[PDB]
RNA sequence: UCAAAGUUUGAGCUC
RNA sequence: ACUAUGACUCUCUUAAGGUAGCCAAAUGCCUCGUCAUCUAAUUAGUGACGCGCAUGAAUGGAUGAACGAGAUUCCCACUG
RNA sequence: UAGUCGCCGUGCCUACCAUGGUGACCACGGGUGACGGGGAAUCAGGGUUCGAUUCCGGAGAGGGAGCCUGAGAAACGGCUA
RNA sequence: CAGCCGCGGUAAUUCCAGCUCCAAUAGCGUAUAUUAAAGUUGCUGCAGUUAAAAAGCUCGUAGUUGGAUCUUGGGAGCGGCCGUCCCCUGCUCGGCGCCGGCCCGAAGCGUUUACUUUGAAAAAAUUAGAGUGUUCAAAGCAGGCCGCCUGGAUACCGCAGCUAGGAAUAAUGGAAUAGGACCGCGGUUCUAUUUUGUUGGUUUUCGGAACUGAGGCCAUGAUUAAGAGGGACGGCCGGGGGCAUUCGUAUUGCGCCGCUAGAGGUGAAAUUCUUGGACCGGCGCAAGACGGACCAGAGCGAAAGCAUUUGCCAAGAAUGUUUUCAUUAAUCAAGAACGAAAGUCGGAGGUUCGAAGACGAUCAGAUACCGUCGUAGUUCCGACCAUAAACGAUGCCGACUGGCGAUGCGGCGGCGUUAUUCCCAUGACCCGCCGGGCAGCUUCCGGGAAACCAAAGUCUUUGGGUUCCGGGGGGAGUAUGGUUGCAAAGCUGAAACUUAAAGGAAUUGACGGAAGGGCACCACCAGGA
RNA sequence: AAGACGGUCGAACUUGACUAUCUAGAGGAAGUAAAAGUCGUAACAAGGUUUCCGUAGGUGAACCUGCGGAAGGAUCAUUA
């Protein structure tokens, strides 16, 4: 402060109240664009079907061909590139199946080579890709 | 610092921890009233007063000589004017300015500087409203105020 | 404006105790300044103060000795209550065994622990120690 | 007692 | 460094070689140009596109409120 | 001001007069992913966010409206549109 | 694989396996909202010369803050010079009762807030918390002795409201044309009511409201005049402002006279002017710019800025002052005045230069740098405009803490020189002191990331007052909306998306068509195959 | 009782105005992210015409010139 009045709660205040605004994270919390621009909503599931499977090229020094899959979304429709991890899960993935899909751990920021990626793929057909890629459990045919 | 100026002149005068009369003084207060009437009568403010009682005569201040003051006395006799002096000499000011601009309309520091003392003047105005001179209706007019000397 | 005459004398305090200067001169003479130097004269932190009268506002002449580390000023006069004398003391101070906050009250000029004592709360002025 | 002077494998430098 | 195109360069011809802007308009043959809207349905009409047979700068270009016994298209109410 | 209604006080309603009231101390208007509170989470001291939810208060039973019956209802596990 | 840095290009401590080893253990992992961590929203507690940052300047009502000054002390007894217990209102009915008076008790009245302390009052549940062997505990409020014995508490519980104590700090009134207090005197008008043994009525006496005459007494009534401020006065001071007036050369142009063939211009040339007389020189005339040199690390102005002579108009900072008033003050959303150049609209004027444009030159290209021309503009008056690195890139007031010399103004003092000449009192020198002023130097004052600053100091020993304004880079001062302007454009002012870095000061290199030094026939110089 | 005149409340439908929120939309025009193109080389060393600021006009692009500022410049000094 610098109004160190006695009788200055009302200026400090309002000072404040309009500062706290110019902080991007707050008005990131408190205007509704972010959250409903959000396909997740606040929400950290999403179910999707996917629609087709891509390879899209990773960035500079590092050099891979990350397996991404494009997933529509049911309750939107907004469509997505949602990552699949590890090694050799992907032809476990057939096309036209339900996949729950989450988030990555960045809010809303891409994450190395797969540009633009926030999303990563859970389960398949209420079949656990861990089970599967362990060995566990078996896919249902 | 001044009001509307950026000085910061220390210049003013000095009164001494003595309040008494000096041993070779023997002019009475009541002299210094007759006197006072005649000037007053004559026309003429306090301050032209103290200025020549004190250089003529050798009374510096009557205050200080005999118990109240010279203004105070003349508002007992009924010489006082209508309004005070400083704003007297303010308005006359004013005027000469606006009648000097009146030819020179250019003159823009002319403008500056009459705009600052108008500025002053309400000023003024509002502390002699709040001590009870002036009436609440009292109001500098420039059409009105030449009236007003 | 001179707004806060205490808060003016007492910054030229600090600023000749750092100096180790002998003896300061300061300009206007209040009855609250004077309360306050006789809190702490009583208590021995400062030697013998003389005051020059002038029909007018006075001045102060302080001997100052050496024991003074820092003299301070809270400007707004806070009220303080009983309940936050103990964090305004712990917050403002270097120990809980020395320094003192010194505030007058309706029972007047003291020390806070004289305050706790005569289980009085009052109005904030200052500290020292 | 003032005209100008451009580039350099993709094929691997480094605590 | 997809094709296309051609920022860039040269040359032939003339004294240069259509800059800014605009359109299938009262100016476009092929032509009902193509796409969208307006209709149940539209060779008309309106808004973008331009390769412009043959747009275009006081032979003036573009806009633009008010006005018109001016030219077309649609809508309301209304009617032998 | 005088009445009406109403169990009384009051633009509650009616009639006749007067022309007032609020506003940078943020009204007015718009938003609120807001029923409120008692509380919970977090913490050095200051604070920050949450609190539909077993206790209290409010409102509501498809949408709005209207009413009989009753000490008590503008009732919805009572009626009429 | 890896939240991030990074790993993987043939001995991979980073992948897939095996072999081991670690953390936690009936639980652990992942995701999202959210909280501490965050002195990265800061009241306690941030920044604002250079890393992002102070409105171009000043005026201005609300807002916020505001100098000093009025009660200090006193009596009796007490403890180890010192401390503490006891006390520091005033103005109809009965007893500590005592010989009508005195005191006390009671009723009513008290110039007023903030501030602080008490109590009551607060729904429980919850929280903390006393007790209590659920076999411990999580829980519960129960239980225990062999007929009896006990518990079933307590605290916190904002803010506002009430209740009685305290009166330092911050307001606030009061007696100043005295229609001023006390306590008294007498009228005018109106009546509470008591009264004359008993039937009826009134005024008085005696009490209670308004009005009205003249007293006695009151120490009779007015805080100081701020190193707060305004206003006055004296002679000065200053490229301070405006208007009008005067002068100078040069300039380019013209007219005339003189000799004459080139003149121009460049690194080198041409278009250009030129035997219809150029350039050069002389004398006259002409119009508009500009007032050099004197001109300083000088002055004044709110700021841009302000310099030919003379006249008129008014102002002001600063100085001396035993001049008047006595708080009249500081900073400020809203609102307002001024505000270089370019730009714009009308006239007036159109000398020079010169956006645009053309051509001539170099050049791989140059629609530029060079040249010859040359338009708008550049000048004045009248209308708009409000933007610059508008930089000290440093908001305003106020205080304090080191020197040193120089300087500008006003003022003061002091041998002597020197003009007025013939002294005084002035002028120029000379040596000092004082106020504030533009700057300078200086140091282990201390601060600061450093560069640096007697301020960018008086900061974890953090609060003198008050405005504005910044919170990763970009996207973007864009969009959309609003408002102003003839237009140009100004002002207010978002988001999506992308991205892990962007920057500052200073060190060592490397480079330099920057300078200073020094060397070498694989450099030059002088030359040779 | 059936029933009717009238008052009051008034659901409901029809229309308009303002107002909030979401949203399709031919074609156009920006920004950002990968690249080992094409044309040049402004800038950082006087970057080979010092750099930048405001404002006007111009040009394929980066840029050029005019007028007046600033030094964050290649000068803290240049001599009665
Ligand atoms: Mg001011
Ligand atoms: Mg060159
Ligand atoms: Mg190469
Ligand atoms: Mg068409
Ligand atoms: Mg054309
Ligand atoms: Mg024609
Ligand atoms: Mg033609
Ligand atoms: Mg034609
Ligand atoms: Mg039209
Ligand atoms: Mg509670
Ligand atoms: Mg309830
Ligand atoms: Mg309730
Ligand atoms: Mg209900
Ligand atoms: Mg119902
Ligand atoms: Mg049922
Ligand atoms: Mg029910
Ligand atoms: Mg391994
Ligand atoms: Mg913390
Ligand atoms: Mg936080
Ligand atoms: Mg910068
Ligand atoms: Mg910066
Ligand atoms: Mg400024
Ligand atoms: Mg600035
Ligand atoms: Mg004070
Ligand atoms: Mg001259
Ligand atoms: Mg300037
Ligand atoms: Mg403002
Ligand atoms: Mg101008
Ligand atoms: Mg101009
Ligand atoms: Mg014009
Ligand atoms: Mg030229
Ligand atoms: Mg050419
Ligand atoms: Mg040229
Ligand atoms: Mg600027
Ligand atoms: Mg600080
Ligand atoms: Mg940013
Ligand atoms: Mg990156
Ligand atoms: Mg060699
Ligand atoms: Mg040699
Ligand atoms: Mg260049
Ligand atoms: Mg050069
Ligand atoms: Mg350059
Ligand atoms: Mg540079
Ligand atoms: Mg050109």
């Amino acid at each position: 402060g610098k109004c160190r009045g006695l009788r200055t709660a009302r200026k400090l205040r309002s000072h404040r109240r309009d500062q706290k605004w110019h902080d991007k994270q707050y008005k990131k919390a408190h205007l509704g664009t972010a959250l409903k621009a959000n396909p997740f909503g606040g929400a950290s599931h999403a179910k999707g079907i996917v629609l087709e499977k891509v390879g899209v090229e990773a960035k500079q020094p590092n050099s891979a061909i990350r397996k991404c899959v494009r997933v529509q979304l049911i309750k939107n429709g907004k469509k997505i590139t949602a990552f699949v991890p590890n090694d050799g899960c992907l032809n476990f993935i057939e096309e036209n199946d339900e996949v729950l899909v989450a988030g990555f751990g960045r809010k809303g920021h891409a994450v190395g080579d797969i540009p633009g990626v926030r999303f990563k793929v859970v389960k398949v057909a209420n079949v656990s890709l861990l089970a599967l890629y362990k060995g566990k459990k078996e896919r249902p045919r | 610092g001044r009001m509307h100026a950026p000085g910061k002149g220390l210049s003013q005068s000095a009164l001494p921890y003595r309040r008494s009369v000096p041993t070779w003084l023997k002019l009475t207060s009541d002299d210094v009233k007759e006197q006072i009437y005649k000037l007053a009568k004559k026309g003429l403010t306090p301050s032209q007063i103290g200025v020549i009682l004190r250089d003529s005569h050798g009374v510096a201040q009557v205050r200080f000589v005999t118990g109240n003051k010279i203004l105070r006395i003349l508002k007992s006799k009924g010489l006082a004017p209508d309004l005070p002096e400083d704003l007297y000499h303010l308005i006359k000011k004013a005027v000469a300015v606006r009648k000097h601009l009146e030819r020179n309309r250019k003159d823009k520091d002319a403008k500056f500087r009459l705009i600052l003392i108008e500025s002053r003047i309400h000023r003024l105005a509002r502390y002699y409203k709040t001590k009870r001179v002036l009436p609440p209706n009292w109001k500098y007019e420039s059409s009105t105020a030449s009236a007003l000397v | 404006v001179r707004m806060n005459v205490l808060a003016d004398a007492l910054k030229s305090i600090n600023n000749a105790e750092k100096r180790g200067k002998r003896q300061v001169l300061i300009r206007p003479c209040s009855k609250v300044i004077v309360r306050f130097l006789t809190v702490m004269m009583k208590h021995g932190y400062i030697g013998e103060f003389e005051i020059i009268d002038d029909h007018r506002a006075g001045k102060i002449v302080v001997n100052l000795t050496g024991r003074l580390n820092k003299c301070g000023v809270i400007s707004p006069r806070f009220d303080v209550q009983l309940k936050d004398l103990e964090k305004w003391q712990n917050n403002l101070l270097p120990s809980r065994q020395f320094g003192f906050i010194v505030l007058t009250t309706s029972a007047g000029i003291m020390d806070h622990e004289e305050a706790r004592r005569k289980h009085t709360g009052g109005k904030i002025l200052g500290f020292f120690f």
